[PDB]
């Protein structure tokens, strides 16, 4: 839960 | 590929990575 | 990695960190052996004993990393899975016996300086380098020691003479497996831990000057432990197997 939000469009 | 594991940052420019030698040195 | 070092930029541009959607999250290692296919450890997707059963549209492949947390913009590129193909004969009821998978990605992967394949090995080139105290490397943004990096983390580590591997452990170990770290007695340590199940152990070949995928990381009980061992699935040995899904699938 460290991780950066990646850009949406992968999601 | 043809390609394959040559890294553009290290074989394809000449350099080595700073551990790769003990690597070279084991395979005796 | 336990015991390992910070990678330098660009020292492993095939290393792939297998993601989870949500919550998000690292889940394995993996390998990227061409522009769409990524090679990891059945373990990562599939193991019933811990409710393990991922399908394509629960995670992303994300490759070019370096950063374990933080997303690399106009560095990283994150794929898609198409399909997911696990040896049909993976043993997770007892060993991991061939432990391994391939993932098959939407779109093709475009190559950079941060971003290129593995080779697999042939035949000659493993029955040259799997001997006893050749050392290979394995990298993984996996634990540091047992009970998180910054950076991927590397660590080179011998490979093991079979009777040792044996009589290190109480488990059943295969021709589909290897074995490789330092004995008590050299001193040296390091390991892989978890986290970085599914990561590529690699040799440089002295003969062409090219990396090959000899390993993956596959299990270990405990990490860095004196007179234990990580244990590797044996990627020549499963090479057919390998040809035929992507001479299969494309
Ligand atoms: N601790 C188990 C030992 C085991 C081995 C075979 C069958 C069942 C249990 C394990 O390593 N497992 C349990 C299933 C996943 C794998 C793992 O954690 N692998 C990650 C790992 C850690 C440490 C070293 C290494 F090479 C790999
Ligand atoms: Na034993
Ligand atoms: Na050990």
């Amino acid at each position: 839960g460290d991780f950066e939000e990646i850009p949406e469009e992968y999601l | 590929e043809a390609d394959c594991g040559l890294r553009p940052l290290f074989e394809k420019k000449s350099l080595e990575d700073k551990t790769e030698r003990e690597l070279l040195e084991s395979y005796i | 990695i336990v015991e390992g070092s910070d990678a330098e930029i660009g020292m492993s541009p095939w290393q792939v960190m297998l993601f989870r959607k949500s919550p998000q999250e690292l889940l394995c290692g993996a390998s990227l052996i061409s522009d769409r296919w990524v090679l990891t450890a059945a373990h990562c997707l599939l193991y019933p004993p811990w409710d393990k059963n991922f399908t394509e549209n629960d995670l992303l492949v994300r490759i070019g990393k370096h950063s374990r947390t933080r997303y690399e913009r106009n560095i990283e590129k994150i794929s898609m899975l198409e399909k997911i193909y696990i040896h049909p004969r993976y043993n997770w009821r007892e060993n991991l016996d061939r432990d391994i998978a391939l993932m098959k990605l939407k779109k093709p992967v475009a190559f950079s300086d941060y971003i290129h394949p593995v080779c697999l090995p042939d035949r000659e080139t493993a029955a040259s380098l799997l001997q006893a105290g050749y050392k290979g490397r394995v990298t993984g943004w996996g634990n540091l020691k047992e009970t998180q990096p910054s950076v991927l983390q590397v660590v080179n580590l011998p490979i093991v003479e079979r009777p040792v591997c044996k009589d290190s452990t109480r488990i059943r170990i295969t021709d589909n497996m290897f074995c490789a770290g330092y004995k008590p007695d050299e001193g040296k340590r390091g390991d892989a831990c978890e986290g970085d199940s599914g990561g590529p152990f690699v040799m440089k070949s002295p003969f062409n000057n090219r990396w090959y995928q000899m390993g993956i990381v596959s299990w270990g009980e405990g990490c860095d432990r004196d007179g234990k061992y990580g244990f590797y699935t044996h990627v020549f040995r499963l090479k057919k197997w390998i040809q035929k899904v992507i001479d299969q699938f494309g």
